[PDB]
């Protein structure tokens, strides 16, 4: 386990070695990428039941 | 000693962590979000139920087409259906009475499964000479098989029991690259949809990333309480999501490289069995012990709806890729479609 | 004598499950599979009404109240259908529905029987025949409601005609005859009715059975399995996500309410069953579905003889009595006794020798030979229905009268056959102008007992809807064709004195009569009446059908899975044992 703490050590140098970006702008990107997407979301805006396999559904006589 | 010297720097180096974490811990999505609407009530009603399984359900994949799916069964057999019609594709009687998940090839040529048998066998549904064979055999790891996911039809990724994940080379049959690192059972992945990075959640209390192409570790992510049981990536790469025993579910950005939200209740004393967003994320859909299934405004970690149509633990779930519905699999036999 | 009437007693009492949870389950699954047929019958319920409104039509004078009430009637059950057609409306109402439509029915009835000129105690027969029927077979209302709907009706239909025609000295042999046709068909229609309950209680009690046997066998082999792992090796988390960390009717009634729910039905019958043939589409299917045995035909077959007792006792009061009648009559009721007793003998096999009952086995084994029986016996009921109207006048008394009155027949009305009423009266049975061949005055009693006889083959159910078809159209055809081919000069000569005996003869001091037939030629009409009866007999037989091969196929699927599950329970058991 000797060598395996080192490796932990260096595990941590690297890890501690990135560059992190503020929660604001993370956020602000990822609240952009789904009013982007919210359009095209169905469960969000639901299409015509003609459209729809699991909706389609009609008959009289 | 120098143990007690690197564990003392191991501290100074959380610490760090802990202070540039702070330091960029300049808000919360939870404040940010008060402005923003409830989703209101998801109330999606159940307008396919899929059964022929003959007990508990373990697994399901959908087909790139977003019609036929895969799912597997305590009941020995490995269905593919017609979700347009719920038609059976075709029935697969098991080597094993144990298999703990499935997949299936994005070209469909291919599937594949497995468990505690340590094998990861992939079946060829369009045999030149018309039949549904086995066409290999990925044998290797020392434990039990949590989940998998090819990279090409040449390539595929697994995770086992003995803390290590492997990619194999099919054609080769062997380990093309090892992902170890985890304390723990791993017990599940997601690969992004540039399929160069992906994450893996075990025991541990630590979620690691890793790149596809190197193999090392990239980010730990902490907080949970127990062994995290499941994971999620978010629909555009830069964020997760994960599930553990710890009755918490837990947002993860690459970037802020920490937790930015937190969904549990205290009327809610089980556990989640399966997560699951909308096309756009605004929703978080995650099963529950208790019979249930909590649908939450995801950006607002509002419970929007109840989805209750089992009588056990709702093992597993998947919304298909254009977002039409939602199937989810339960120890009562059941698949349910939802919309 | 009293053994057999505490039987009946006993019969009517409504079967009924113990669990309110069960009943309501079943209800959700009969509501589903009726609800089709509550609107097929809403529909020809809307037909036939369309019909009476023509027939009424046909004639004036229109009285406004009749058109104004079937108008709303028409409205009620069409605004009905479209409502019930909707999805939203709560299946717990459609029960209520039936009755709302019995009373629309019943509305019709009595607008139907008061206002309707001429008066006739054969007015409207065919329309509270229809209804009846239809509510015996296409309404689906439990048996005492259907009993008191049945009875209502009869009584009130008796009850107008005789406070209508109070004055016709003939009204005995027609009241009696109409009291013999409603007892007929509210007999035919219990034993119609109970046995379709009683094979359908049957069906889903034994689907309850089979059902309970599956996830029985499916419940011993969980606790097996369960210590079997348990024992097998903190239950690792592996273990306990395997699915272990250690009323069963409710799951039952829940996971087959969920099976209910994901088995859909019409889906079903267009991936398995071709939609026109409604054979099996696989032959393997068919073979077993052909190897399915009926039991209660004998019953049929005695509710048959019953109505042919019935059918005897009208031709008897209202057909003068012919050696040639009565002896064609007694060859029938030996030939057909013969028929029942060979098939009472299935149910009786102990107490007949040995051939008796490998001939009887043989027969009701065989769903050709009795099959054949039934077509035989139907085919001797409707031959028996007419055979003796070849007995019947065909002497001309309108070119008789013609010749005593020296008149065009283009200008004969009432008006001149009553100052000629003291030579040709309908009280005569001497072949009026020197025929030796006497009147027979109420043909549509024949036609009645066509549809009686009609009505006979709705009680075969198990007849193919294309056999009851092919023998109800021939039945139709050949009928139709004896009442309008040699039948026709009785037919003008009855409407003609009919009409005349309608006139409440009094001190007319013009020869200025009320005119106008009043009436559709009864001619035209019997057609008509036949051919709607006739379709919705065919309608019947449809959703009876499908609803039996819908029965045997979830019983067949119900028990393929069973088998299934036994063979997968065998395997995994066998390597346990291995
Ligand atoms: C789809 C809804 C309706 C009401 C369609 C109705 C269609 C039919 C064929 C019923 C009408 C039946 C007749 C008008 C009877 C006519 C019979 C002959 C012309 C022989």
């Amino acid at each position: 386990s000797i060598a395996q703490a080192r490796k932990l050590v260096e595990q941590l140098k690297m890890e501690a070695n990135i560059d992190r970006i503020k929660v604001s702008k993370a956020a602000a990107d990822l609240m952009a990428y789904c009013e982007a997407h919210a359009k095209e979301d169905p469960l969000l805006t639901p299409v015509p039941a003609s459209e729809n396999p699991f909706r389609e559904k009609k008959f009289f006589c | 000693s120098e143990l007690d010297q690197l564990r003392q720097e191991a501290e100074q180096l959380k610490n760090q962590i802990r202070d540039a974490r702070k330091a960029c811990a300049d808000a919360t999505l939870s404040q940010i979000t008060n402005n923003i609407d409830p989703v209101g009530r998801i109330q999606m009603r159940t307008r396919r139920t899929l059964r022929g399984h003959l007990a508990k359900i373990y697994a399901m994949h959908w087909g790139t087409d977003s019609r036929l799916l895969v799912s597997a069964s305590q009941d020995g057999k490995l269905i593919i259906w017609d979700s347009y019609t719920t038609n059976k594709v075709h029935a697969i009687p098991l080597r094993s009475s144990w298999v703990m998940t499935c997949a299936y090839a994005p070209s469909g040529n291919y599937v594949a499964c497995g468990g505690l048998d340590n094998i990861c066998s992939i079946y060829n549904l369009k045999t030149r000479e018309g039949n549904v064979r086995v066409s290999r055999e990925l044998a290797g790891h020392t434990g039990y098989l949590s989940c998998c996911r090819f990279l090409d039809d040449n390539q595929i990724v697994t995770s086992s029991g003995d803390t290590t994940c492997a990619l194999w080379d099919i054609e080769t049959g062997q380990q093309t690259t090892t992902f170890t690192g985890h304390t723990g059972d791993v017990m599940s992945l997601s690969l992004a949809p540039d399929t160069r990075l992906f994450v893996s959640g075990a025991c541990d209390a630590s979620a690691k990333l890793w790149d596809v192409r190197e193999g090392m570790c990239r980010q730990t992510f902490t907080g949970h309480e127990s062994d995290i049981n499941a994971i999620c990536f978010f629909p555009n790469g830069n964020a997760f999501a994960t599930g553990s025993d710890d009755a918490t579910c837990r947002l993860f950005d690459l970037r802020a490289d920490q937790e930015l939200m937190t969904y549990s209740h205290d009327n809610i004393i089980c556990g989640i069995t399966s997560v699951s967003f909308s096309k756009s994320g605004r929703l978080l859909l995650a099963g529950y012990d208790d019979f249930n299934c909590n649908v939450w405004d995801a950006l607002k970690a509002d419970r929007a709806g109840v989805l209750a149509g089992h009588d056990n633990r709702v093992s597993c779930l998947g919304v298909t890729d254009d977002g039409m519905a939602v199937a989810t699999g339960s120890w009562d036999s059941f698949l349910k479609i939802w919309n | 004598l009293g053994a057999c009437c505490l039987a009946l007693l006993q019969i009517f009492r409504s079967k009924k499950f113990p669990s309110d949870k069960l009943e309501r389950l079943y209800q959700r699954y009969f509501f589903r599979l009726n609800q089709s047929s509550l609107t097929m019958l809403m529909a020809v319920l809307v037909l036939v009404c369309l019909v009476m409104l023509a027939f009424h039509a046909a004639r004036p004078p229109l009285q406004l109240p009749y058109l104004a009430v079937l108008a709303a009637a028409v409205g009620v059950i069409l605004i009905m259908a479209v409502l019930c057609n909707r999805a939203a409306f709560h299946q717990d109402h459609m029960g209520l529905a039936c009755y709302a439509l019995i009373a629309v029915v019943l509305a019709v009835q009595v607008v139907g029987l008061l206002l309707p000129q001429p008066r006739s105690a054969s007015e409207g027969i065919w329309w509270t025949v229809f209804f009846i029927y239809t509510i015996y077979t296409l309404l689906p209302v439990r048996m005492r409601a259907a009993v008191l709907s049945g009875v209502l009706l009869s009584a009130l239909h008796l009850a107008i005609a005789l406070r209508t025609n109070a004055q016709d000295q003939f009204l005995l042999k027609q009241l009696v005859s109409n009291v013999l046709i409603f007892s007929c068909t509210n007999i035919v229609g219990v034993c119609t009715h109970y046995p379709a309950e009683v094979s359908q209680r049957q069906a889903f009690q034994e689907t309850r059975e089979c059902i309970q046997a599956r996830l029985h066998s499916q419940r011993e082999n969980q606790q097996q399995e369960r210590l079997l792992l348990s024992v097998l090796p903190q239950v690792s988390k592996e273990m306990k996500r395997m699915g272990f960390e250690d009323n069963p009717e409710d799951e039952v009634d829940e996971f087959l309410g969920r099976a209910i729910d994901a088995r859909s039905i019409d889906r079903l019958r267009s991936e398995h069953v071709r939609k026109f043939l409604l054979t099996f589409r696989e032959p393997d299917l068919e073979k077993k579905y052909s190897k399915q045995v009926d039991d209660r035909f004998g019953a049929y077959v005695a509710c048959a003889s019953l109505v042919f007792l019935f059918i005897c006792f009208v031709q008897i009061t209202i057909v003068p009595h012919s050696i040639f009648m009565l002896s064609f009559y007694l060859t029938c009721s030996l030939l057909l006794t013969l028929v029942v007793f060979v098939s009472v003998i299935y149910s009786c096999v102990k107490l007949f020798p040995s051939p008796l009952q490998t001939l009887s086995r043989k027969i009701v084994r065989s769903k050709m030979n009795s099959t054949l029986v039934g077509v035989f016996t139907i085919t001797l009921v409707f031959l028996a229905a007419f055979v003796n109207m070849f007995t019947c006048n065909s002497r001309d008394l309108l070119g008789c009268l013609a010749q005593e009155h020296n008149i065009s027949a283009s200008q004969v009305n009432a008006c001149h056959v009553a100052e000629s009423a003291v030579n040709y009266s309908l009280g005569d049975e001497q072949g009026f102008c020197g025929s030796p061949w006497p009147n027979c005055n109420f043909p549509e009693y024949f036609t009645y007992s066509v549809l009686l006889s009609l009505l006979a083959c709705s009680v075969f159910l198990q007849i193919s809807c294309i056999g009851k078809l092919v023998l109800m159209l021939a039945i139709e055809l050949i009928y139709v064709l004896i009442v309008e081919v040699p039948g026709v000069t009785l037919f003008d000569n009855a409407d003609l004195l009919v009409t005349a005996n309608a006139i409440d003869f009094f001190n007319n001091g013009t020869s200025q009569c009320p005119e106008h037939a009043t009436k559709v030629a009864l001619k035209v009409v019997t057609p008509i009446i036949i051919s709607v009866f006739v379709l919705a007999l065919y309608l019947h037989a449809q959703q009876v059908e499908s609803t039996a091969r819908l029965d045997f196929l979830w019983k067949l699927q119900a028990t393929e899975e069973k088998e299934e599950m036994e063979e997968l329970q065998a395997y995994n058991r066998r390597l346990l044992h291995n």
